[PDB]
């Protein structure tokens, strides 16, 4: 609002070939992943029986050779990262402290006055928005009947989005795998703004909006560690479905990657 | 989007875009840069509306402000017949200084028109028409003040007349509420559209701000003149004050492409005030103009000051008996001397045009602080409030 | 101005050719 | 729901084969032959009481009985209720399709039925999908369809048409899921087929064409027995993909694209479609 | 070695389209930036002076509107990220010890028997390597000779790579923008493997790899500041220069993004 | 018979017609019956439905028709190929000194290779005039159009040279009735010169200044293989003229031009329309 | 490096205008005509030395003179060694390029050698860019050509050759970089030219010819004169936007790709290639 940008001043120097080709291609990655079409579709290439064997391991640049430079682990002086939380529980009241803690620690600087976050960003162009989902009724809220909302981490500050209610929201963010998933109380999606990425440095662009988006999310595992949430970043949803429910025009913004956040019992 | 750009040396103008937004429910905003040679072109709605609107508006713009070239040279009662040639005297007469037998002895610049009644070909004052100074410069002694209502760009000649018609209305209409403070009636500003980018804009603004919807068509007249207003004493918001105004047979049409009109006019200068552009940035005085009255003044002096003929707030959108009249018994009835200035250029395999309705027994302009035909057939000095005489409208 | 000629027109596009 | 699969039962002299998709055997048991011949003559789905009553008659326990039926490729057990209840053609030709209602009911295609454009008064319950297919190809004849049914209650829409010596099946088009409609799917059609060595479609030509009022035909060639019987496949598998029984799982990242066919050459391409900038269908 | 996963066992499960129009799109992306090509090449579709109005800002999802639910700044308890570094200066000498505590810290474990990394994956497949790359004859070596080194994130081990040397591979990674950059110690590359990114979730497995990459080098940013390391994510690079320096073959794995690190005077 | 772009408007028992070069007065109700009946009649007719139609609203079949044609209605086009020949008429022509022959086996007839400075240049009929120039000066497309606007079935394409940039015109024919070199570059300089704030560093000002002083415009330091690049843009171009008709060809085969950037090497091909203010227009 | 940009300097009576790509002045002196004339008359480059000379010749302030002949676009000053040192051509029809040494020097481009390909003992010093350009196509010409260049110190290649209706120049191969080689490009074209509807060429058809020696000439149409001269135009362009006065930037993400052409329409394609799975350009 103080640092506001219009989209006018950002198409002004849109190649159209860029942005046509970057959808043609970004597209083909999304998914229609429903409870209705779970019998008739599939995700994994790879058979469950034979997954393990590829789960956890290391591709070497000399295979079959074991020469290595062994590093001490006396150096680490991190926490181990919690497990990303499965069947989520929302029993528990969540207040709006807690996902305003999370949000201003992730994404903006202590310093209100500050335009620098906790992140960087090619050109610092920060193409990549948060929009914020509540999920459940157990979730305190700012503004009864408001579920989406954006936030603008430079004013620090959520923008209402949609007042769709909870079970629809939940629907399109859990894609056909909802039963394991369980209840999160909040969610939180990552969307790119293709011109935004694109406009400066092309094709590259959409190179760094994907990067920037896991530095985001990355700052939210961390964040989300550190008071005590449990968090599983998701990539089972119909993205088509979770857009048009937020109200996003997917011409100009696609959700990239679904961040959920709870309790596990 | 679209993002059409043409070399400097091309027919086409430097750059189209449609502009992303992050809300499908918003509409759709879509404009036409082209240097300075007009201000840019801009239209907003639904998808495609605005996109052939900006098209539309960008045709229309280039016509009057750069392309017109005059038939030649002929006095009004060579051009016309009489009684057009009088109307036209006696509208001119109030507008300079010059005597009447200066400006019936005075070879005008001359344009194609026909009677919007009776078909009739004859031809108009081009001083009237083109916005450039050069077209009819040794006319413009008998007119300084021109501007672009009444001005409309279509692929039907049909449509281009009905665009022409509406605006007309839609600035008679204004500059009579300006002038004498009366509406017809207020639609409820808590009116539900149905349609969702009105809805979407007409939320945005009441938590914002406030706004009143106005009827304000000319009395009598069939059609509905929507003028809606916006103002806010909130201070970290921008626009202070925006407006809006459309004219249709249909009062929900009327009253939707009005609130999207005040859209398209309160975020162009919202952009221009973030965009930190500059005064000299501003070409054109009706924008200086309408710029200096961004404050919630302008909302409140013609919010206080509007008398209503009806007593309550209209809540639905349903028509009346006189909305079904005949548009053209209703002007006619006023005067015979409306004329349809046109042209017309081949595209392919069709041909576009270019309108603009004009009468001397209107109001010529909107701009009633500069030199207007202040006494006309539908207003005479002293009927309304004195100082919005010589006081221009706050409207781009 | 110079003292050389006088500039006619001038291709704006033509002569205008991490963060800033 | 018993979905019975594709299979044969072959007997000469005393020895008797069963052959699916899935295996071959050499049947042993008067009974389980019966149960076999009688699940042949049936089309598509089955009542598992009709099945246990089936097994029953044929003095054959229920579960090794099934255990059997699933394994060998016969049948399957289905548990999910599925996005649209119920398919409607809507076509110019409808002749092509009288006997597809009754056929494809053993793809376990469900088809309430088939609508002659040319009526009025066209209905369409809550949670159809509503296959719209057009030899003489109209702009105005999906406009007038999107127009009549895009409020409905969990619709959905396919449009198959020709386009010179392709036959085009559009993406599935859902208002409630936000996915690209006919319009979206036509104009990356006539872009690509701009010899233009370029994806972006937009000039002022473009421009120009796009201030009248959207309206067209497309150039095909003619189309005989043939063209049509390929068509009648396409449309039957696509619709059993969706809501029919699936023999073969689609990935959940292609599941709802178009499918294009070259009628010289038959090789299908299978391809998602972005959102036209120009079209309206995500505003509404 | 122990957790070792050969490449052969991901390839029968490799679809060819998929992975052809993945490239195809990839090296759209790809740049020829080189001291050689300034003055002929650019960078940047905004000129210079415009770019400012485009830095650090909010798009907005009501934009000309300004209703917000502001939130608290005393709920953020994080330091602020420091300036990213430029022109890194290589006067001190840096110790192998401190390269150490950014890999274990940034990538692995604190419990040397786990194979739960600090940051999350789709599929748990990893697809994401991190080179290690010595840039200044100050920076400490563990094997003469070798400038090169592939970081094995569960064994806490360093693989050699290549013996080019400290010129060259400063000159491949720092594009023609060197000058500016100055002299950092060392670099990390993070490189996607395009079979690995791609064999389980096909096209959407290529956005999974480049917010992974995110995650990586954010992880990196925050270790960095704890540390008291300087650093700069960096897309100003040649790929192809790249990867051939570092001995990478680029049909099988690609640099999507160089990070510097070091001092600042 | 193509059947042009118009519009009739009615109101009392009034009827306006007006068309691409005229507005006219209907008062006989026959040929308002034969107006209003073409209006939805979308391009191309036959002759003999155009003369049942005349029959059937009691209008003389001849005198109608002149009518029609003369107002610009209907024009009275070729079936067959528009231009049987043409020739090249240039300021360079040892630049096209082995174009006749060459170009046969593209299919391309060229008939005469002409230099501008000659006197007394003739044309056949029904030939296409391509006017190439590195030297332009509009008041030579002015004598070419001068001299041969009346020739049968004629029509004219120019080419020239704007800073880096090679511009081949849309086709100019007064048969068919689509816009001339003019309708492009008068239209340019009006723009420029009206204005809403002149830019004072406008590329007009050179333009204008040309005129002033009897100066051409230079192609700005062609060497050999911008030439060679030209003369492949011609033959390309004349090829795609070649075999043409309002049957075989859209209209927008003729209402474009093409634009390349020399530097580049990329081509831009835009939409060409009709300027109201044109003198083509008569 | 003074860079002597494309300009005129016309004069009639007592009028004389300087036109740029960047400007136009009405010249009111005359020792900056002279200088204006003879800058005019040389090709590309010159020594600021010479240019200092010629403004003290015309008794023309040397920082104001230059200072003028920069912004209104007559020349520029280039600061930067370039990455290849030298240019040569190799040819099957080096006939056609025997006036591009003397040409191209104005458009900044330094060619030292055109070379017949026919000729034994072809040499090739250090940092020198390779331009093939073949009428004939046979693979074994670039197999040579490789097998006695891809070893000097900084060499890259460029070729160009025809096929069906197109003209194409490859993508710069330069093994200090890493970059695709003819092969990788030649496949990348004989790919999209498959009917297949499909990206991915490989198949067991493929993998049969595979076993053979790698072999090939390319079908393509007769060249006329014109389309050598279209041809002549896009190598010069090509080679100037490598080596050459720079008069347009190109974008970092395009620089070194591939350039097709389409001989029909004249309408330029840059793209760039991936790396041949089955190529070993990465190998040496
Ligand atoms: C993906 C990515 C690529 C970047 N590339 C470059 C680069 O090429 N050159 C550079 O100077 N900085 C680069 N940066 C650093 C940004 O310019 C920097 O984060 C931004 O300007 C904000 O400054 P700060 O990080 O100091 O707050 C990059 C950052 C990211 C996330
Ligand atoms: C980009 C991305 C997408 C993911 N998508 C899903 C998902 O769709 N479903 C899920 O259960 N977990 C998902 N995860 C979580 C991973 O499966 C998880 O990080 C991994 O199995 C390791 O487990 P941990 O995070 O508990 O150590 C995703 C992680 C990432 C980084
Ligand atoms: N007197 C007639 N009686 C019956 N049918 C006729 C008559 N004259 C013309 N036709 C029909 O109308 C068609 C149109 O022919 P028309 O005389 O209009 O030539 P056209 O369409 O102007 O073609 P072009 O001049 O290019 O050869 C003919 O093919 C013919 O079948
Ligand atoms: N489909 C169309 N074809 C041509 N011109 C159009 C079309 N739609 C709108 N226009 C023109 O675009 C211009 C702007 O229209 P619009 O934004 O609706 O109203 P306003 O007159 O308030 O600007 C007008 O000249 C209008 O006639
Ligand atoms: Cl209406
Ligand atoms: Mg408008
Ligand atoms: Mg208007
Ligand atoms: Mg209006
Ligand atoms: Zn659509
Ligand atoms: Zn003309
Ligand atoms: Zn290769």
């Amino acid at each position: 609002s103080k640092h506001e940008l219009s989209l006018v001043e950002v198409t002004h120097y849109t190649d159209p070939e860029v942005l046509a080709i970057v959808k043609d291609f970004h597209v083909r990655g999304n998914f229609a992943s429903l409870p209705e079409f779970a019998e008739r579709t599939f995700v994994s290439a790879v058979p469950l029986a034979h997954l393990e064997k590829f789960e956890n391991k290391e591709v070497l640049f000399r295979p079959g050779f074991s020469s290595v430079i062994n590093i001490s682990s006396s150096h680490n002086f991190s926490r181990e990262r919690l497990p990303s939380g499965i069947n989520f529980c929302d029993k528990n009241k969540l207040s709006i402290r807690t996902i305003e803690k999370l949000l201003v620690n992730a994404f903006s600087s202590p310093d209100p006055g500050s335009v620098r976050r906790p992140y960087p960003s090619g050109g610092a162009l920060y193409p990549i928005e948060v929009f914020l989902c509540r999920l459940s009724e157990n979730t305190e809220n700012w503004q009864a009947g408001t579920n989406v909302y954006h936030y603008l981490p430079l004013s620090q500050a959520l923008e209402p989005v949609a007042t769709c209610n909870t079970q629809s929201l939940y629907r399109s963010l859990s894609g056909g795998d909802s039963e394991r998933l369980g209840k999160p109380h909040f969610a939180l999606v990552y969307c790119i703004i293709f011109e935004k990425a694109l406009f400066k440095y092309r094709y590259r662009g959409y190179r760094m909006a994907l990067m920037e988006t896991g530095s985001m999310y990355q700052n939210a595992v961390l964040v989300a560690d550190q008071i005590g949430l449990k968090n599983r970043v998701w990539a089972g949803y119909t993205d088509s479905y979770v857009a048009k429910t937020m109200n996003l025009d997917q011409r100009t913004v696609a959700p990239l990657i679904v961040q959920f956040f709870g309790d596990v019992n | 989007m679209i993002n059409v750009y043409s070399n400097l040396m091309s027919a086409w103008p430097a750059t189209m875009a449609m502009s992303p937004k992050l809300n499908r429910n918003m509409p759709t905003f879509s404009q036409i840069w082209d240097y300075e040679r007009i201000t840019p072109a801009s239209a907003a709605g639904e998808t495609l509306k605005s996109i052939q609107g900006a098209i539309g508006e960008y045709f229309e713009r280039r016509h009057f402000f750069n392309e017109i070239v005059t038939g030649g040279q002929k006095t009004l009662y060579e051009m016309m017949p009489p009684s057009a040639a009088k109307a036209f005297t006696e509208a001119f007469f109030q507008i300079s200084s010059l005597t009447r037998d200066e400006i019936i002895t005075h070879k005008f610049k001359t344009v194609r028109a026909f009677n919007l009644f009776s078909l009739e070909q004859q031809e108009i004052p081009a001083v009237i028409i083109a916005l450039d100074n050069i077209t009819a410069a040794d006319d413009l002694k008998f007119y300084p003040d021109r501007d672009t209502c009444g001005c409309s760009f279509h692929g039907s000649l049909n449509d281009a007349i009905e665009g022409s018609l509406c605006e007309f209305m839609e600035r008679q209409s204004l500059l009579l509420y300006w002038l004498q403070g009366k509406a017809n009636t207020e639609i409820s500003s808590e009116i539900v559209t149905g349609i969702n980018h009105i809805d979407e804009i007409l939320l945005a603004l009441r938590s914002e701000g406030d706004i009143r919807i106005f009827d304000i068509t000319l009395p009598g007249a069939p059609g509905h003149a929507v003028l809606t207003l916006y103002g806010t004493k909130n201070k970290i918001s921008r626009i202070k004050y925006s407006t809006g105004l459309s004219y249709a047979n249909s009062l929900k049409k009327a009253l939707c492409k009005s609130v999207v009109e005040l859209w398209q006019s309160y975020i162009c200068l919202h952009n221009f005030l973030i965009g930190g552009y500059t005064d000299d940035d501003i070409i054109d005085s009706y924008q200086r103009h309408f710029m200096s009255c961004n404050k919630y003044e302008s909302f409140t002096d013609l919010c206080e000051n509007t008398v209503l003929l009806s007593d309550d707030v209209k809540l639905t959108l349903e028509e009346n008996i006189t909305s079904d009249t005949n548009l053209l018994n209703y002007l006619q009835q006023i005067s015979d001397n409306i004329f349809v200035y046109y042209a017309r250029e081949r595209v392919s395999n069709s041909l576009v045009w270019y309108t603009k309705i004009v009468s001397p027994d209107f109001f010529l302009h909107m701009n009633n602080s500069g030199a207007i035909n202040i006494n006309n057939k539908i207003y005479h000095t002293g009927d309304g409030i004195k100082v919005r005489e010589s006081k221009m409208v706050p409207f781009p | 101005a110079s003292e050389f000629g006088v500039v006619l027109s001038v291709d704006a596009l033509k002569l205008s050719r991490g963060s800033h | 729901m018993i979905n019975i699969l594709p299979f044969e039962i072959i007997s000469r002299n005393t020895k008797t084969l069963l052959i699916t998709y899935i295996s071959s055997v050499d049947i042993t048991h008067e009974g389980m032959k019966k149960v076999l011949e009688s699940l042949r003559s049936k089309q598509g789905i089955i009542s598992e009481y009709l099945l246990d009553k089936l097994l029953d008659e044929s003095l054959i326990d229920k579960d090794k009985g099934k255990e059997f039926l699933i394994t060998t490729g016969v049948i399957n057990k289905t548990k999910t209720s599925p996005l649209w209840v119920n398919s409607v053609i809507i076509s110019d030709v409808p002749h092509l399709f009288s006997n597809a209602r009754e056929q494809w009911k053993c793809d376990g295609v469900f088809v309430s039925h088939i609508i002659d454009i040319k009526d009025n008064n066209i209905n369409v319950s809550d949670s159809t999908l509503i296959w719209l297919h057009l030899e003489n190809y109209h702009s105005d004849i999906v406009k007038r369809i999107y127009s009549k049914f895009e409020s409905n209650p969990g619709v959905a829409f396919i449009q198959s048409y020709y386009l010179k010596e392709s036959f085009r099946i559009d993406g599935v088009y859902s208002p409630d899921l936000g996915t690209p409609c006919h319009f979206c799917h036509i104009e990356r059609w006539l872009s690509r087929e701009e010899k233009s060595f370029r994806r972006n479609e937009m000039s002022w030509a473009n421009l120009l064409q796009l201030l009248k009022k959207y309206q067209m035909t497309l150039p095909a060639l003619a189309l005989g027995e043939s063209e049509r019987g390929f068509s009648y496949h396409l449309i039957k598998r696509r619709l059993q993909e969706l809501t029919g029984t699936s023999l073969v799982k689609s990935h959940v990242d292609n599941f709802m694209s178009s499918v294009s066919a070259d009628l010289i050459t038959c090789i299908l391409c299978k391809e998602p479609v972005i959102h036209w900038q120009a079209c309206s269908c995500l505003e509404r």
